């Protein structure tokens, strides 16, 4: 079984980098084929996509959310997401992805999960 | 596609089923997944690529994907269905869907 | 006029002639636009563009010979050459689906869809046929190829561009935006028929022959040595003469080959930047083996590639550990000894080769960049060349109905796919076998296998290919 | 490469006698294997 | 001793004694002769060595060092150099005339031997 | 004469037993014998190895052949003919190459 | 006229042989061809 | 690329000669699937007036 | 009985193939042996009785 | 692939070759029918 | 096909019909039989290559078998046909399904 745990800072209100981390237990994240993903959802609202991350630092990013998120990978998976003066607090999931084989089509979802951090705003 | 469509909430009784709409343009040459997020807990992986079910999850839930929309029927919900189910494709980056709230 | 389904490999004692035949499916594109990437890498990233065309690629050796065409091939001969490739598009039936709407799919035929087929024999566009991809072909003639989507990588002008370090490659005035619609297009309706024909350059052929003997023991193993080896050092050498005893010090007229990072068990041997960019050149060069077997197991590399499943399936190159190579070999120097793992080239140097086997590469392609050495023959198996077999590209069409004068009625692609039968023949110039005065009988040819689990056959998808790769060397030349 | 497609072959993850090989993705650019190395860079550095 | 030797970890280790052709083994610095460890005798003991002072000429002989300003590093193996010269080990009036090519493929450079003479496929019978 | 190469060959490794250097002396040509390949096994008390026949080894027995049988005042020739090989070019050099 | 193969038994690869009942000549050498 | 091919290598352009072929027509007819709303043969009888 | 080094596995797609459409003819053409005949008349007497 | 044609043997003793009158013929016969037909 | 799916268990009155789902991956082209299975007894071959009846079934079943599912119709349930109903197919060795318990 693969489980991921995450890490929560608390809360900071005047715009302060938010920092996140998630440490996977079960299995490495260096050992092959499998994006890292970091997934919202608004508390009385549908889910929200964030980005995710390959171990060879590879990242795809939300186009909404560019220019303000950071996802790295020292097998810790971070997640930097700066400018907050918008108040998003919602939750912070992670997510893991099996790499499709064509690359146009998602053939895998995120079967394993986190527990989910609730971040303050 | 990249703006996946799914209505507000449904309403069922225990014996019967409930059939949700996840709409899109060009949605029966793509892949659909649907999450089951019980409150207060995250989401699972339901349904993947758009019929099949991993060992975790019951012989009751099933799905299609045919044209334009996308549906999720449940045979004989019970009364620990009542949980928000979103529809998710990969639109080159990732889409979620709205949720219809059972 | 008979239409035939060709397959099957006919013997000489000069070439044979070798074709198969299979079913290919263009599937369909929703979208045929191009689709650049975006990869966007945090730490040199990529760049691609992602063509609406469908290439094939008939490179490996399992398809033109059945396993009992390549056990009468090692048995039989002592080298091959190809010659000739001709790639004939058979039978096509480019067909509509219809879309039943309560059913979901009803396939009709269509007479006024087409098969857009381009030949490349300008090399015009990027060449990515060689490099070892899970979508080959299948390996039996009774299943249905699915040809690989057309894509390739250029070069552009890194950025950096976002929060803490994102790069993403932009395009540059070298990058390249290669449209295949700007050709010639046979355009290949329904029973339509087209050939390639290819002829291969004069290459060196492999030598499907190990050897019976050292390369560094081939004197008489009596007389001793006309020659002397030193004993004192210092200024004062007082050198001695040699016995048929010295084994070890006898001196040779001809050096092994490089072995530049050979060693036992991450990235492998790497070039690159400081500690992070490091891109890898994974199985070597063409002089080393990366598996063999020593006197109790099986010894596997860092510079391995698997060829499938894990556990692995390496081809076991005895005729490297015969001659001078191997995994962990060293070379000693008496500098005021040094162990170094790298031996260099040593100007009069016999390296043989990494063996060719039932499921490697036939080519793959020596690029346009000048100076080459010695890329006669390249890693992952085969040949390598200049000016390799071109691509064959095949898109289906977009008709894109209805309208209806203003209105976007319908789906404007509307559906089509097309089935079709790719006939492929190649002919391989053989060489007779190497002569020996030898009384003994030779080892028989046999792929290996451990126990009860048989090499190919059906089981009860069914077909199983052995654990260890089939390797072509297994008769003696005799040096 | 095909910048699709993943490659047919290996990588190893573990050493030390058990190899344990895993396939590839699309993905692994800086493990793809190549069948042509590069040239000698004797003694090329900077002031 | 074996001189320069390829093998396993420090016992096996057969002998590549006479070098490549491209190296001496003697020649005549300014004051003596130097002698080599991958040396071959040709007789006797002292030693008959043949005088190579076309190599000693033309930058290559027993010490020479090549030296890199990597952050000098001296080494005493110098590599190939894309573009080099190294004419050769000379020919005298006891050397050999052919040896053999063995038959392993991918050769380089092969067309002439240590021990003198020239190694060539298909020697004389 | 070993026209084929069927057999292995010993005769360009440097041994001593070559010719008499002046033509006065008799010659007296060496015992024909051979290297081979085989599987090293390990059998005694201490470390013993022994490197007995495998399924590569040959055995190459001479008298498979067509043999001159050449009896008393008999001759026979060879007549062999040398590739194409690259000269010795036997002199030296009256300049530095690094000195040009 | 036998074969001999060999008994070398080494202990530290060993070698393994065969002596032929044959004689070859070896005219190798430059000083033969050449007087001085 | 072929513009600027024309730029770099002449110095004047006038047109001479011009064609326009009208190549292979696959005039169709849609069906009305009333529930699918369309669904497109192929006709054989249609045909498509060039002047 | 599992498969040995003498078991086949005959696979009939490593042949020729007349593929043989809509509408289309083909034909074998065999030419029997030279074969006894099978003789189609009795016998009006006992062979121990002649 | 049809099996391979080589004489049988055991272990460690192979066929026709020198060992240490030193040529020695294996344990059993060394048959010719070891192709298949298909019958 | 190799795994038979078939639900839970199915509610009727008296003077209706109840038809059940034996879903499977290419059920069209196979053969599936159905047995009538009262409590404390046996399993009774009830329709058998998805038409027929024997004699001793009595001619209110009836079957059918087409795409991927193969359906068993009872007309007008009495009172004595709340058994367990199990559809089996033969997919080289044996496969039984779930059963609808009636």
């Amino acid at each position: 079984q693969v489980q991921l745990q995450e890490s929560g800072p608390g809360l900071v209100r005047p715009s302060q980098t938010l920092s996140l981390s998630c440490t996977v237990s079960g299995a490495s994240i260096s050992s092959g084929g499998y994006y890292w993903s970091w997934i919202r959802q608004h508390p009385g609202k549908g889910l929200e996509w964030i980005g995710h991350i390959y171990y060879s630092g590879t990242v795809y990013y939300n186009p909404s959310l560019r220019s303000r998120v950071s996802i790295s990978i020292d097998n810790q998976l971070s997640l930097k997401v700066a400018s907050v003066t918008a108040a998003d607090t919602a939750v912070y999931y992670c997510a893991r992805v099996r790499v499709d084989s064509v690359r146009g089509a998602g053939d895998n979802g995120f079967d394993p999960w986190g527990h989910g951090t609730l971040v303050t705003v | 596609a990249a703006a996946l469509t799914q209505p507000l909430s449904v309403s069922v009784s225990p014996g019967q089923t409930a059939i949700f709409t996840c709409s899109g343009d060009n949605l029966g040459d793509k892949y659909v997944y649907w999450f089951q997020q019980r409150p207060g807990q995250s989401p699972a992986l339901l349904i993947y690529q758009d019929n099949k079910r991993p060992s975790g999850i019951p012989e009751r839930f099933s799905g299609s994907n045919s044209g334009n929309t996308a549906t999720l029927t449940i045979s004989g919900t019970q009364s620990t269905d009542e949980a928000d189910y979103y529809c998710q494709t990969w639109d080159s980056t990732v889409v979620f869907g709205g949720g219809t709230k059972l | 006029v008979k239409s035939m389904w060709s397959e099957g490999a006919t013997f000489s004692a000069n070439s044979v002639t070798c074709t198969f035949s299979r079913q290919f499916l263009i599937p369909y594109d929703p979208e045929h636009h191009y689709k650049v990437f975006s990869p966007a890498a945090s730490s040199s990233p990529i760049m691609g563009y992602s063509t609406p065309w469908r290439y094939l690629d008939f490179n490996a050796l399992n398809l033109f010979f059945s396993p009992l065409e390549f056990q009468h091939l090692i048995e039989n001969y002592g080298s091959i050459a190809p010659d000739a490739l001709t790639v004939t598009i058979s039978e096509i039936a480019v067909k509509d689906v219809t879309d039943k709407t309560g059913g979901g799919v009803q396939v009709t035929d269509s007479t006024t869809g087409r098969l857009c087929m381009l030949v490349d024999h300008e090399y015009k566009y990027p060449y990515v046929l060689g490099q070892g991809q899970d979508t080959l072909a299948p390996e039996l003639p009774i299943w249905v190829y699915f040809p690989p989507q057309y894509a390739y990588l250029t070069v552009g002008d890194v950025n950096t561009q976002g929060i803490s370090g994102d790069s993403k490659k932009l395009a540059s005035e070298e990058s390249a935006f290669y449209v295949l619609e700007h050709s010639s297009f046979q355009l290949l309706g329904t029973g339509g028929t087209a050939t390639m024909s290819y002829k291969f350059p004069p290459v060196p052929p492999e030598n499907l022959e190990g050897c019976s003997q050292h390369f560094y023991e081939m004197y008489n193993p009596l007389y001793g040595s006309r020659l002397g080896v030193p004993d004192t050092l210092g200024g004062d050498p007082k050198f001695r003469s040699l016995t048929h005893e010295d084994h070890a010090i006898q001196p040779q007229n001809f050096m092994p080959g490089p072995l530049v990072n050979s060693v036992s068990t991450l990235t492998g041997l790497s070039t690159g930047t400081s500690q992070n960019t490091r891109i890898s050149l994974r199985p070597g060069p063409v002089s080393q083996p990366y598996h063999h077997w020593d006197t109790d197991k099986y010894v596997t590399g860092i510079n391995a590639i698997s060829h499938g499943q894990g556990v692995g399936r390496f081809p076991n190159e005895k005729e490297q550990l015969k001659q001078l190579q191997g995994l962990n070999m060293h070379t000693y120097f008496p500098n005021k000894y040094t162990d170094q793992i790298e031996r260099p080239l040593m100007v009069g140097s016999v390296w043989n080769r990494r063996a060719l086997h039932y499921e490697s590469q036939l080519w793959s392609k020596i690029p346009n960049l000048d100076d080459s050495f010695k890329t006669q023959f390249a890693a992952l198996g085969g040949w390598g060349l200049h000016q390799p077999p071109p691509q064959i590209f095949l898109k289906i069409l977009p008709q894109s109905g209805p309208i209806g004068g203003i209105k976007s009625m319908g789906i404007t692609t509307l559906v089509q796919y097309a089935v079709g039968i790719m006939t492929v023949t190649m002919t391989f110039k053989l060489g007779p076998r190497k002569a020996t005065g030898r009384w003994n009988p030779q080892p028989g040819v046999y792929p290996p296998h451990a126990a009860g689990h048989l090499p190919y056959v059906l089981y009860d998808h069914g077909y199983e290919k052995p654990e260890e790769l089939w390797t072509a060397k297994s008769r003696v030349h005799p040096l």
